[PDB]
């Protein structure tokens, strides 16, 4: 029975555009498309979480609270999962799909709920670490290369 | 009855050998083991030599054939040994020796021996029933 | 197969001389018994007491008319561990020796072995064996350990 | 579910008409269930743990073999019997034997720093000898023929090769609390809880 | 070491304290003398009882061969006028139903000092036999010595750093 | 242009991997770098050093051969599903349904004699797929079988059991052909792959800029012959690890020996050409009647013989580019120095043939009693072998202080 409102949901998610100039998911290509891209990222020095959290609460405006993880140093490999890649009128993009949600169920979740929700499950760090990715992704692939 | 020579036995038809105790019954099956590998006997000798994977040699105890098959394995890598240097130390070894003409076609086929020794032919009872209805499952009709 | 690679000569020709007493001692007329040939590189095997040379053979006969099979048991279990600490009080001092031409060996406790038949008699042994402090071990013992 | 009806598309892709039974299906979903197989851990760092797996040979320094003795390995797999292409084999056929000899040649070759290879040699029910496989025999004859001692220079072929073979062989003892693995040497154990169990310096 | 286990093995000294126990057996269960088949009997015919126990007598004989012959350098062995019939003193005893007596009283039924007799007739320079003597004097001596100093070693270092590939999950 | 990288280690590989990728890039970066591996293990520690060479290591695909095979069949022949219609569950079902059906004939009569003594369909889907495994071995071995067997002739040679598997395939195209499911399978189709593009102008769209096949010791003669048209156009690189740097494999004509001494490999960065076998003159002498070399190192003979098999099916492509990168390595410990026998091709086992070959023993290698390089323990139980492993791992991280846990 939810199949009906299923589709029209689904459709009603892909006409909404998600761009700053206002570009809708219909106008990727299967060339400029790249799903579930997986990264390997190499650390040599020891991960220490004061030395990492005070370098991005000097440039996040988002880490105003939200208290600093505790976790061990990790020296090594790090695995991650992009859930898409798009490029766009010479512009490359990331995305990344959250459907949890079980807390609203009227129309709040605002631009302040949203940056709460960020705050409070700590995406901004899988975030930072998906833009240093896709910067030494698009580094090592094209060459002469600006952020 | 009679005595039973390790390189006079005729491997034709079906013989009977009554190995009494404390005989070196191990000892005889690794010597007509290697009789069968190198094809020796000259009028007894059989028609044409046979590899590791169509000897069969069936003992009861599991240990008894771990055991067997590490003794052939040693003869196998002694006689070898003896018929690439074409000297011994063992006097049946020497008679072995002695009985065949050519040394390099009796060495390749030791190495070889030695080489699908892991393939042998060397099970149980049960072992070689359940690999003949495994093998020939049409004719048996087994799972 | 003629020849025997394992024993003493002597036990050889006890061997022939016990089995070969009546014609068929198996009783059956397709198994026959022949007098087997003792080896050539063992026929120096000699296990020496401190008085003289011990036989191959040495059947012990029990004194009495009639005896029960417990107390039979029990008395040929004393004998036996009495035999055992006498091989093994003589062994440590060079007494009691194993010798193969000139070699010499001591009998240690792993070299006398008693042969019985079920359980009963061995947990009979044992205990008849352990009472003179000497600690014997089990091979055939097929208990299992979730049991103690 | 998935597997169920996994199972179920399989069978109904071929458009099966007739009656399936029921004991077919639970072995089809008994032996689906149990054929998964997890290697996400497998070189995260920590020291890796897997079997022998064929066309994968990576380089590391200190390489370890365990379960090398006869029987068990190289795994021997059974042919069918009416399969054709045991029957006149060819170039480019390929047989769980040769690539079990050709995973113990990958494993030879990618061990750079130190190879250690255990079997097991005596048995723990009978004290029964064990075998090894005819792989590790072959190796230690080679090594044996191909190498020899400082100590003994020129003596024989047989008897310094029968000397290396038991100069790499260290027959370990049957209980770790064995006195002979404490005494000081090449081989010492690192076990500090049986050290004054090994002593016995105890109260009975 | 029972007689089944030792089948294939070596000892030097072997002593066999019950080879003359034997066991009748009762049930019916014996081997045609010319088809070479199993027949098994279910009632009491006394004919069957015997066929089985030729093939018991067969088995024993057996049994005292394969116990006999694993003895290196010395064997010994413990005979007794041992009587299975429940009489004390009835002139008569049962070890021509065992499988030694059989050899030694040459399949004979005979008496103690015929067995004596029997026993004292095959003697030579091999084969002796003496009494049973009941006497203790001493358990054994220990004769210990002392142990050799030993010691553990102990790792200087941590044996590997904290090297771990994670994922966004492990990090939170 | 198709090229073949020959080296010792895998680590050589890589550096190879990584100067390729560095000095070309592609053209197109949404575009995914095809690497054929086997396992999953293979392709994360290929992962983990990409990462660690070029600081990322992203939106490189890993499929399996036969997937790799099957999309390229997709992406150059059109009309094409892009799963298999002749899969093992597929075919097993479909034989399951077949197998009944075929009872009446003559030829099934051993099939008759053990389905219908005793069976609640259990034999007869164990049949099904025993029989759906061979016709998937012969779908990737042996497509000349099957090819025979659509027709209805049968092959001269082989058992017995062709009596009853030549109706049973043959009944199967049938089958497919019966219901709505395509007739292309992966027989039928790689002549059709490989004649399409040869006969080609152009190259075909959809096809990756370069393909890399690393960590693969083994592959279909059909499968190189598909890959050997794929590298035709698209430049393809294949990582090969093999132990010995000379020739070590079979030859199978004298008209053959000539061209495999006429071709010669060349070094990626001295640039010199380097020939095959050791010695030239007499490199007739080495290979037998049959065609076998009497290779000197009894390990290499004796173990490798799914590479003996592979270097030949190598050697066997005309349009095929060989460079070796071998790295030497020198005899000090006793690893070392079996590894250097078998690199080098020498054999060091000393028969002793003659007297003083047997007398003396100086001839041979010396090896060091602290030398703890290849050790041989015999344990009693799994427990205590284990237990000896933790104890020896423990004094190989204290004996060394550089020693990662990640390598061993």
């Amino acid at each position: 029975q939810w199949e009906p409102v299923l589709t029209e949901w689904i459709t009603a998610v892909l006409q909404a555009p998600l761009n700053e100039t206002g570009v809708s998911l219909s106008q990727l290509s299967a060339r400029n498309k790249q799903v579930e891209m997986e990264f390997y990222l190499p650390i040599s020095e020891p991960l220490i979480a004061s030395q990492l959290d005070t370098l991005i609460r000097q440039f996040d405006p988002l880490s105003a609270g939200c208290p600093p993880l505790e976790f061990m140093q990790v020296r090594g490999m790090l695995k991650g999962f992009i859930d898409l890649v798009f490029r766009h009128e010479g512009r490359y993009y990331l995305l990344a799909y959250k459907s949890n949600w079980l807390g609203e169920d009227s129309s709040a979740y605002t631009q302040q709920a949203m940056a709460a929700a960020m705050q409070a499950h700590r995406y901004d760090l899988q975030y930072q670490l998906y833009t240093l990715a896709l910067h030494r992704y698009l580094r090592h692939r094209i060459a002469d290369y600006d952020y | 009855a009679e005595t039973l020579d390790p390189l006079r036995l005729p491997l034709q038809g079906e013989r009977l050998i009554e190995a009494s105790a404390g005989t070196g019954k191990t000892f005889t099956i690794a010597a007509l083991y290697l009789r069968l590998l190198l094809g020796l006997g000259g009028s007894a000798a059989f028609p044409r030599p046979l590899t590791v994977e169509e000897l069969l040699v069936v003992t009861f105890t599991e240990a008894a054939t771990a055991e067997l098959r590490g003794r052939i394995r040693s003869n196998i890598h002694e006689l070898r040994i003896a018929c690439l240097r074409e000297t011994t130390d063992n006097p049946l070894y020497e008679r072995l020796l002695e009985e065949i003409d050519d040394k390099a076609q009796a060495a390749q086929w030791l190495l070889l021996a030695e080489r699908q020794m892991d393939e042998a032919a060397v099970f149980t009872i049960h072992g070689f029933c359940q690999r003949m209805l495994n093998l020939n499952a049409f004719e048996s009709g087994m799972l | 197969l003629d020849t025997n690679w394992r024993s003493a000569p002597g036990m050889v020709n006890s061997v022939n001389k016990l089995f070969s007493q009546t014609d068929d001692a198996f009783m059956f007329r397709e198994i026959p018994f022949i007098p087997v040939k003792s080896a050539g590189k063992n026929q120096a095997l000699r296990f020496v007491f401190k008085g003289e040379t011990q036989p191959a053979m040495k059947m012990w006969l029990m004194e009495g008319e009639s005896c029960g099979v417990g107390d039979y048991q029990s008395t040929m279990a004393q004998v036996c561990a009495a035999q055992i600490r006498d091989w093994l009080q003589a062994g440590q001092r060079g007494e009691a020796l194993l010798m193969n031409g000139d070699d010499a060996r001591p009998v240690r406790a792993s070299d006398i072995s008693v042969l019985v038949r079920s359980r009963q008699e061995a947990a009979q042994v044992r205990d008849a064996l352990t009472l003179l402090e000497i600690p014997s071990v089990y091979l055939s013992n097929r208990d299992s350990v979730f049991e103690t | 579910e998935q597997q169920w009806q996994a199972i179920i598309a399989e069978g109904l892709g071929a458009q099966y008409g007739d009656a399936v039974p029921l004991s077919l299906l639970r072995d089809e979903l008994a032996q689906r269930l149990d054929q998964e197989r997890i290697s996400q851990r497998f070189l995260a760092g920590p020291v890796n743990i897997c079997t022998l797996m064929p066309m994968r040979s990576i380089p590391f320094k200190v390489v370890c073999l365990l379960g090398m003795n006869d029987g068990v390995y190289p795994r021997q797999l059974a042919p069918l019997g009416f399969d054709l292409m045991s029957q006149k084999p060819k170039r480019g056929d390929r047989s769980r034997r040769d690539d079990d000899r050709y995973l113990f040649l990958e494993a030879l070759i990618s061990a750079q720093q130190k190879l250690y290879i255990s079997y097991i040699g005596r048995s723990i029910q009978d004290n029964s000898e064990r075998f090894p496989s005819v792989l590790v025999q072959e190796l230690i004859d080679y090594i044996g023929q191909s190498h020899y001692l400082p100590g003994d220079e020129a003596l024989n072929c047989d008897e310094s090769e029968a000397r290396v073979k038991a100069h790499l062989t260290c027959l370990h003892t049957r209980m770790p609390f064995d006195p002979q693995n404490y005494q000081p040497g090449e081989r010492q154990s690192y076990a500090r809880e049986w050290l004054p169990a090994a002593s016995q310096a105890g109260k009975a | 070491v029972t007689i089944h286990k030792s089948k294939g093995l070596e000892y030097p000294l072997v002593w066999l304290p019950f080879i003359t126990n034997f066991r009748v057996q009762e049930q019916a269960f014996y081997h045609d003398r010319h088809s070479f088949e199993a027949v098994l009997d279910l009632n009491a015919a006394p004919e069957s009882v015997d066929l089985a126990e030729a093939e018991r007598l067969a088995e024993d004989l057996r049994l005292l061969y394969v116990a006999l012959t694993r003895s290196v350098w010395h064997c010994s062995l413990g005979v007794a006028p041992l009587v299975r019939r429940r009489g004390d003193k009835k002139g008569d005893t049962d070890v021509h139903q065992s499988a030694l007596g059989r050899l030694l009283q040459k399949g004979e039924p005979q008496d103690a000092a015929g067995l004596r007799t029997c026993i004292e007739a095959l003697c030579d320079d091999d084969i002796a036999w003496q009494t049973a003597q009941t006497g203790d004097n001493q358990p054994w001596q220990v004769n210990d010595v002392s142990t050799a100093e030993l010691n553990a070693k102990t790792l200087q270092r941590l044996p590997g750093d904290n090297w771990r590939v994670t994922s966004y999950s492990g990090l939170q | 242009m198709l090229r073949v990288y020959h080296s010792n280690r895998l680590d050589v590989l890589e550096a190879l991997m990584e100067f390729i990728v560095e000095r070309e890039r592609l053209d197109d970066p949404f575009e995914p770098e095809m690497i054929l591996v086997q396992s999953t293990g293979m392709a994360q520690w290929l992962q983990m050093t990409l990462s660690q060479k070029f600081g990322i290591a992203a939106n490189i695909d890993f499929p399996l051969p036969a997937s790799f095979i099957w999309d390229m069949f997709v992406r150059v022949l059109p009309e094409i599903p892009k799963e298999s219609a002749f899969n093992k569950q597929s075919m097993s079902w479909k034989l399951m349904t077949l197998l009944p059906q075929l009872l009446e004939r003559e030829d099934f009569t051993l099939l008759r004699h053990y389905l219908t003594d005793d069976s609640d369909k259990r034999k007869l889907f164990q049949l099904s797929s025993k029989a759906a495994d061979l016709f998937d071995q012969y779908l990737v071995y042996r497509p000349d079988w099957l090819a025979q067997w659509e027709t209805g002739h049968l092959v001269e040679g082989l058992g017995e059991a062709q009596a009853w598997q030549a109706p049973l395939w043959k009944a199967l195209v049938e089958y497919t052909h019966q219901l709505g499911q395509p007739r292309w399978h992966r027989a039928n189709l790689y002549q059709r792959f490989i004649e399409t593009l040869e006969s080609a102008t152009t190259c075909p769209p959809g096809l990756p800029s370069r393909v890399f096949i690393c960590g693969i010791s083994a592959l279909p003669p059909v499968y190189l012959q598909a890959l050997q048209a794929l590298g035709k156009h698209i430049e393809i690189h294949l990582l090969f690890t093999n132990p010995c740097r000379y020739y070590w494999g079979d030859i199978k004509d004298p008209a053959y020996l000539a061209k495999l001494l006429t071709r010669q490999r060349r070094h990626s960065f001295e640039d010199r050409e380097l020939p095959l076998f050791r010695d030239s003159e007499n490199a007739g002498q080495l290979f037998n009647s049959d065609g076998e070399q009497d290779v000197g190192n009894p390990l290499l003979a004796s173990w490798g013989k799914l590479g003996r098999d592979y270097i030949y099916l190598l050697s066997d492509l005309e349009s095929s580019q060989e460079l070796d990168a071998f790295v030497d390595v020198t005899p000090d410990n006793l690893l070392h120095n079996i590894q250097s026998d078998i690199l080098e091709l020498e054999n060091r086992a000393v028969a002793g043939v003659n007297i003083e070959e047997f007398s003396r023993s100086d001839n041979k290698r010396p090896l060091d009693p602290l030398d703890s390089s290849i050790t041989f323990h015999v344990c009693h139980s799994p427990q205590r072998e284990v237990e000896v492993l933790h104890d020896r791992l423990l004094a190989m991280l204290e004996e060394d202080p550089t020693l990662t846990p990640r390598d061993i």
